[PDB]
Formats: structure tokens, sequence, C-alpha cells
RNA sequence: CGACACACGUGCUACAAUGCCCACUACAAAGCGAUGCCACCCGGCAACGGGGAGCUAAUCGCAAAAAGGUGGGCCCAGUUCGGAUUGGGGUCUGCAACCCGACCCCAUGAAGCCGGAAUCGCUAGUAAUCGCGGAUCAGCCAUGCCGCGGUGAAUACGUUC
């Protein structure tokens, strides 16, 4: 998985928006092309409705799920199943 | 063997060498 | 179970022997015996009552094993099919986790094929 | 083939007794083409035989082949609206090729661990007269003469 | 109790895997053990032997907060 | 384009002792190589990292070939057979490995005891089996493809089908 000698990496820009939020007054409902984009801890709380492909799923995170990205959360599938 | 990698010919197998295949 | 939380068979080299013992492997059948100095030549059944607990005791104080292994991996998983990500749902269906492959193939978390 | 009469293989041979009778059967014993290891079985299996036989096995597998050489063998002949195990007195050529394939044939078969062991094994057995080896031969020459009613049909 | 159909209890000696010696009656004058109750974590009073973690992720990572503000 | 109750095709590994492992000891070729090939040194169980000499390459490097051999172990078990699966732990590349990369280490070791009807290849350095190079290429899911050599059989009566 991604190098410890590169830190983790987060878009810098869904990066703004949090800290933004997180001291200045959150939260409110952003709507992040962000996967690659780790979980942070300045994030848990808010309302990332993080996009897949074709719309923004709201997920909102907890102190029991960051160490993942944002592409673990928003399935790009959708399968009921066969028959 | 082939197939497995814990082992120097299943590395030899698939090119690599580890705590089984050293260099 | 003369060896920490299980009894394992005899008349076979310790070494080896210890892997019939979940979360003992090879990689750490010499750790101990080379931690306990047991030539892992000499069989269990062959073994000391002083080696027995040494090589007993050492292993079972330096890693999980068996009941509480089997425990962690566990919620390590129900977490993950909690929080439902991706490993989450190929856990949550029973299927590929590692980007394996699904039209065909897998048919090691999908067991013998089912009728339709 | 379709052409001419097919050539035979005359192989170089063996080095150690300097027969090429020798040399045909390491082949047999030869999987992979690894003549080495066939090689060894063989005159390993010589070694053992020579413990328990004082004799010089070379004529052991001399004799234990003979034994192996069937006479008549069936092969089907489907003449009009049914197939007849026409027998047919068998090939020189083919009978050491037959020998030469149910001793190991048979000697794979045998449950001892090791190969140098089970292929000697059968070999003294011929020498004597027991042994499966013995078994398809036996069985082959007289399902042939159980079928002694075709041999008109014989080509 | 009826004699002859009962196995006879008698002084009994137990023996932990940590050194607990359980003076006791029983059907064995001998049984040693993996584990006695007072070398159980359940008993121990909050012996998590490995797992202690304190369920820090995920909410903690942080290895850099070092991303701009 | 990697989905997935299913239904075929082409392979990888196998189900073991003419075998698996550990270590030790020789033997090719045709190729490739300048933000390329990576010597030797050192960190680490390691992938790899960091230093650093050499090569516009019959010099120098990739680089060791493997099957083999010489020794020791495994004594017939779903095992020191198989490495699927999963957890855990990272590397490396890349802006970015979540669906979706491979390389390294740990623990787990699933099905499989030669496979029904049916069917494929090959006739001589062939089939069998061992491994190695290159093109495509940041990395590559390659068991592929094209090539390269090593060791090395059986059999062909005959033409009815
Ligand atoms: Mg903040
Ligand atoms: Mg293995
Ligand atoms: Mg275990
Ligand atoms: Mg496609
Ligand atoms: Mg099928
Ligand atoms: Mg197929
Ligand atoms: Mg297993
Ligand atoms: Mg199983
Ligand atoms: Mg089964
Ligand atoms: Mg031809
Ligand atoms: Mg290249
Ligand atoms: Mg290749």
């Amino acid at each position: 998985p991604r190098s410890l000698k590169k830190g983790v990496f987060v878009d810098d820009h869904l990066l703004e928006k949090v800290l933004e939020l997180n001291a200045k007054g959150e939260k409110r409902l952003i709507k992040t092309w962000s996967r690659r984009s780790t979980i942070v801890p300045e994030m848990v709380g808010h309302t990332i409705a993080v996009y897949n492909g074709k719309q923004h799923v709201p997920v909102y995170i907890t102190e029991n799920m960051v160490g993942h990205k944002l592409g673990e959360f928003a399935p790009t599938r959708t399968y009921r199943g066969h028959g | 063997g082939k197939g497995d990698r814990r082992t120097r010919r299943g590395k030899i197998w698939r090119g690599t060498y580890g705590k089984y295949r050293p260099r | 179970a003369r060896i920490a939380g299980v009894e394992i068979p005899r008349n076979k080299r310790v070494d080896v022997a210890l892997t019939y013992i979940y979360g003992i492997g090879k990689a750490r059948a010499k750790e101990a015996l080379e931690k306990t100095g047991i030539n892992p030549a000499t069989r269990v059944k062959d073994l000391t009552e002083a080696e027995v607990v040494r090589l007993r005791e050492y292993v079972e104080n330096t890693w999980k094993l068996e009941g509480e292994l089997r425990a962690e991996v566990a919620a390590n998983i129900k977490r993950l099919m909690d929080i439902g990500c991706y490993r989450g749902l190929r856990h949550r269906r029973g299927l590929p986790v590692r980007g394996q492959r699904t039209r065909t193939n897998a048919r090691t978390r999908k067991g013998p094929r089912k009728t339709v | 083939a379709r052409r001419r009469r097919a050539e035979v293989r005359q192989l170089q041979p063996d080095l150690v007794y300097g027969d090429v009778l020798v040399t045909a059967f390491i082949n047999k014993i030869m999987r992979d083409g690894k003549k080495n290891l066939a090689a060894r079985i063989f005159y390993d299996a010589c070694k053992i035989i020579q413990e328990k036989t004082g004799q010089e096995p070379l004529k052991v597998f001399k004799q234990a082949v003979e034994n192996v050489k069937p006479r008549m063998e069936v092969r089907s002949r489907r003449v009009g609206g049914a197939n007849y195990q026409v027998p047919m007195e068998v090939s020189p050529r083919r009978q050491q090729s037959l020998a030469l394939r149910w001793l190991v044939q048979a000697a794979n078969q045998r449950p001892e661990r090791r190969a140098a062991v089970r292929i000697a094994h059968e070999l003294m057995d011929a020498a004597e007269g027991k042994g499966g080896a013995v078994k398809k031969k036996e069985d082959v020459e007289r399902m042939a003469e159980a079928n002694r009613a075709y041999a008109h049909y014989r080509w | 109790m009826k004699e002859g159909i009962h196995p006879k209890l008698v002084p009994a000696r137990i023996i932990c895997g940590c050194g607990n010696v359980i003076e006791t009656y029983s059907t064995k004058p001998e049984i040693y053990v993996e584990v006695c109750s007072k070398c159980h974590p359940f008993y121990t009073g909050q012996q998590r032997f490995v797992d202690t973690e304190g369920r820090v992720e995920r909410f903690q990572r942080r290895y850099g907060d070092s991303y701009r503000k």
C-alpha cells in the first residue's frame, strides 16, 4: 500500500474544506470526488457527499473508519443479485 | 512448489528473491 | 493438550509439529526452538518435561494463538462488515476481497457451484 | 505409416554391462528425460537384487523378460457388424516392447517405497515366475487361445 | 449413598498453570490444569494480555497533521 | 471494459518418494542496457533503500541459469504433499494502488488421492521436463506471445475404420 516515507496523501483541496469547518464552523454537506484521499482525523462528523461515477453518497464518518480511503464507502456497483 | 511462495523454487518460479531465495 | 491450548502429535519433529497449532508456523518454529535452544531434530515425544514447558512457556507469552487468535481476525472483519467498506461487502456477500475474479474462478469463497 | 516399413532405432549399449537392452529399459525408467535418475534406480535395483540374489543380475533381467515375453496377444478386428479380438503371433520388437512395459508398469504398481526397490523386485519374480508382470502376459496369451476361433481372420 | 456404584472421593490436589495449587476433593488424587480462575483474565481484574488497545483507530491516525490551514 | 446464482475454450500448479525442503558444487544460449544495465560496500528476516565503481558497451552489467550433482531431513499423513483463501505488517512505482498494481514477511492452509460421457499434441533432438531473453512497459495483475538453449524417450504391424 501507499508508502510511509510518502505521507498520507490527501487531495489537499478536499483537505482545506474540512479544516475550513474544523474551526470556522462545521459542518456542511460537501460533495467530494476525492476517493483516493484517505479518510482523515479532522474529517469525522462531516457529511462528505463522496462521488462515485453517478451520484454523491452521504457517509458520516466516525472513530471506527478513517485509515481507509473515500473510495471505500461509496460503492460503484449496485448488485441485488441475479434471478 | 512452483506455485508456492515461501520456497526457493516457487520464488525461482516467479523470479523474485526473499527470505528463502537469498541474493 | 500438552502444548499451550492443544495436544500436538508425536513421533514427529518438534519444529514441524508446532505448525499443528493455530498461529504457530515454520517462521515461528525455529524462534522458540532457538529461544528454547531445543534442537528441532529431537521429537516432541522424546522431549524433556523441562523442555516441554520452556518450549511451552516462551511460546505462550510472545504472540497470540488459536482461540484468542481467531478472536482477533473476526472483529477485524466484523468491523469492516459494520463500517461496510468494500472488503466489508466482499465479506458481507462471501465474495473475493483482493480484486480477485468473479465471472469464474473464486470457487473457494463461493464453494462448489450452486445449480440454476 | 502409409509409405514403407518404419525403421528400428538401434540404441547405444549401456555404459555398465555393454548392452542395448539395458539402454532400452532405462528409457521406460527415464521420466522427463532424466537419464541420470533412471540410470540410477536401475543399477541401484541391480544392487538390491544382487544382495538378495548372488547371481549376476544381468542374467536375472536377461531371464525375467523372456518369462514376460508374450507369444500370442489378441487384436480387435471388426469384420462386418462386429469386432473380433483376432489374436496374432506377437512380434519380436513388440514382445520386448510388451515385456519392457509391464515390469515397470507392474513395478510402479508395487507398494514398496523406493524406486530401485520395486524395479528390482519385479526383476526377480519374473526370473522365478511370479508377479503381475507375468500376469498380463499370462492373461493375454490365453484370451487369444480363448479366441483361437478367429485365427483364420488373422493377418 | 449406595455402596459400590459411586467413584470414591478423597483429598484432591489441583495444579493450575499459574502455580495455583487448589486444595480440594475429587475423583483423581492428582490433576493438573491449563488455567486457574485465579489466573483467568475475566477473573484477574482486567488482564487484557495483548489487546488492551484502547480503540485508537481510526480517528487517531494523525501521523502528520502537517497539512495546511 | 476486473460485475457474477451459471455454461464452454486456452493455460499455471498440482494431487507426490523416479517426490518436498535446507545448504553446498558446475554446465547454455539468443538477447537487452545511458533520468538504461547496476558492480562492490552497508542498513533490514526481507521486498527494497542508500552510497557508490564500470559500461556510448566481444571490455562493463542484467547474471544466478534450472533441471543435475554431493550431503542431511521428511517414512506414506490431505503430510515438511498443494499454496487457493483470509487477517496482519510494509515496500516500489505512480499525482494519485478504494473498487484496481505487483514484490517482500507472519499466521491461517481450502478444494485435489490421476478425474464421467467426450477430446488434444507430437514421428527425433521431436514429445517430456528444466529454466533463461526480448518486444509491448512508469509499475503491471504475463501461467501470455514471440525466441533462447539444457536433459532427454516410446512407437509406427499395417490402411479396415
Ligand atoms: Mg482543524
Ligand atoms: Mg509448501
Ligand atoms: Mg496454526
Ligand atoms: Mg475487455
Ligand atoms: Mg464447468
Ligand atoms: Mg478451460
Ligand atoms: Mg496445510
Ligand atoms: Mg481444508
Ligand atoms: Mg474433502
Ligand atoms: Mg510430421
Ligand atoms: Mg524489458
Ligand atoms: Mg516467461
